[PDB]
Formats: C-alpha cells, structure tokens, sequence
C-alpha cells in the first residue's frame, strides 16, 4: 500500500496473508470462519500447493503476539474463466483446512448479496483497501499491515482520466477502478488478493480484490480491483460444496 | 423499492409482487421489528470490529 496508514492492530480483523513456504504471497479476505476470497493471479506460480498457508489475525510480521491463527489451505478454487498470466476474472475462495476461531482480531468481512452490491455498495465513494504490500513502487514491503481509503470510478470515468498505453488490458465489466491518479495513493503488487471494504449503515462488505495497475501510484493511471458483485452466487455455490481431493478446483463460471 | 435508498433496509432487500418488499440480514444478526435494522445475534457478527464496537 502506496500512501496509506498502519492499520491499527484489529481495526482490519478480515485481512489474510498467504505464505509459500513462509514467503509472503499475497493477501486474501476472511467471509466466514473456513472460507478466504483472494486474487486468482496469486497462484499463477504455484509449485507445491501443499505449503500454502492462510494467516488470520496477522498485524506486526516481525513479532509473534498470540492473535495470530494460521491454517493450510484445502482447496484453491478458481473460475473456468481465468486465464493464468492475464487479468479477466481475478477472483479465488480458498478453504481453510481447518477453521478460524473468531476473536476480537479474527472476523469475517460481510459477502454481500449481489442486488446490495450494485444497487447500493457500488455507490459508495470510498472504500479501503488494505496489505503488506509495497510501500512505494520498486520499494520494501510493510512490516505492519497498511490500509487505504479509495475511491471509486464508473469504468467510463477511469478510461477518461487514465493515461493510455497501447498495450493496456481492458478494463471488463469483471473489475473497476479505484484510487487516484496523481502518483500519492495506490494499492501495489505485494496487495494482491486483499480486501476493497466498503461500509454501509455501520456494517463493511467486500466489495472488491486488489488485482492489477499499470506499476503502482503510477501518474495517470488507478488502481484495479475484481468486481466481486460478478461472483457472489459462484462464491455462494460453492461455499455449499463437498470438498474435493487435490488443491486446485477449476470451477464452472459462470 | 429496493433500488430506492435500499429499499430502507440496513441490509438487505427484497422486492415482491405489489407495493411488498422485505429486508433482510446476513447471519449472524436478526431484523428487528422496524422491518429494515438488523442486530447481531452471535459476538463476532461479520462486517463489525470488535475492538471498535
Ligand atoms: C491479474 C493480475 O494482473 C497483473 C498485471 C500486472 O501488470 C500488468 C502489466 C501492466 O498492466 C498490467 C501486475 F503488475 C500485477 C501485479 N499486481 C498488482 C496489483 C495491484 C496494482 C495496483 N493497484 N497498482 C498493481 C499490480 C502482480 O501481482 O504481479 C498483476
Ligand atoms: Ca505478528
């Protein structure tokens, strides 16, 4: 995160990190005490998919101070959609191998119902956006967990004020933009996966998954986030589901 | 009615055949006898920071 603030420990309860090999991966979403929202681009490298794992109460990566709850990770699942190495439906629900214990510092994010999403959290100016991401472009990753407020773009309204580059990937109906176009403020590469919150009448609801931008606080340019409004019935579906062997699931989308 | 201000739900809303439509909440909370406020009913509702509440 590019601007933002420390998180103060447990004011960002929802937040995942992931480890490979206990390397920091990316950031992920709590919804519920076994289930995880992260980005689909996070696992693009996997090798083993048998050393990943999920850390929930996270704050301070330096020190241990008991909130912290880890768990492997069952099952990576990931719509038929994606395409690894591009940037159309960025979205993975990942299954604890065991659940969380909710605690003042371990608490799901709300999943929205869908008509919510569109109709009135879709509206919402600012949101925030949180991780242990870089702290500049080319920069250290935090050691604390950092959090941002953004807001918000019709898709129309960021392709108007972004900086064109040839090569650039569509923005689809799958993503929105969010941040500033100033180079002050952005999520970065090591957010991958984490949360885009957005409150309504005293409560937060996912919103969004840090994604994709052209590098990161990059002049003329915003942040990208999956649309999770798109996938609330696919997440809902297979939240109902028997797990299946081996991590990996590709799964039917829509 | 429910793409109106939410429909006045704090969650969320359905609507039904007429001038009909019913709020919802997530789980873990309860809609109250507003029709539209939900409480939560369990100590680490989703959505809520513990150590803020
Ligand atoms: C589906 C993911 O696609 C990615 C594409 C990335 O770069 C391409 C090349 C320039 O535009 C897009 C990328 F750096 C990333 C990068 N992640 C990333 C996330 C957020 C931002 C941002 N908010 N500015 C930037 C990069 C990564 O994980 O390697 C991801
Ligand atoms: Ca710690």
């Amino acid at each position: 995160i590019v601007g933002g603030k420390v998180c103060p420990k447990g004011e960002c309860p929802w937040q995942v990190l992931l480890l490979v090999n206990g390397a920091q991966l990316c950031g992920g979403t709590l919804i519920n005490t076994i289930w995880v929202v992260s980005a689909a681009h996070c696992f693009d490298k996997i090798k083993n998919w048998r050393n990943l794992i999920a850390v929930l109460g996270e704050h301070d990566l330096s020190e241990h101070d008991g909130d912290e709850q880890s768990r492997r990770v069952a099952q990576v699942i990931i719509p038929s959609t994606y395409v690894p190495g591009t940037t159309n439906h960025d979205i993975a629900l990942l299954r604890l191998h065991q659940p969380v214990v909710l605690t003042d510092h371990v608490v799901p994010l709300c999943l929205p119902e869908r008509t919510f999403s569109e109709r009135t959290l879709a509206f919402v100016r600012f949101s925030l956006v949180s991780g242990w991401g870089q702290l500049l472009d080319r920069g250290a990753t935090a050691l604390e967990l950092m959090v941002l407020n953004v807001p918000r773009l019709m898709t129309q309204d960021c392709l108007q004020q972004s900086r064109k580059v040839g090569d650039s990937p569509n923005i689809t109906e799958y993503m929105f933009c969010a941040g500033y176009s100033d180079g002050s403020k952005d999520s970065c590469k090591g957010d991958s996966g984490g949360p885009h919150a957005t409150h309504y009448r005293g409560t937060w609801y996912l919103t969004g998954i840090v994604s994709w931008g052209q590098g990161c606080a990059t002049v003329g340019h915003f942040g990208v986030y999956t649309r999770v409004s798109q996938y609330i019935e696919w997440l809902q579906k297979l939240m109902r589901s028997e797990p299946r062997p081996g991590v990996l699931l590709r799964a039917p989308f829509p | 009615i429910c793409v109106n201000e939410n429909g006045g739900c704090e969650q969320y809303c359905s609507d039904h055949t007429g001038t009909k439509r019913s709020c919802r909440c997530h789980e873990g909370y309860s809609l109250l006898a507003d029709g539209v406020s939900c409480t939560p009913t369990v100590e680490y509702p989703c959505g809520k920071i513990p150590i803020l509440e």
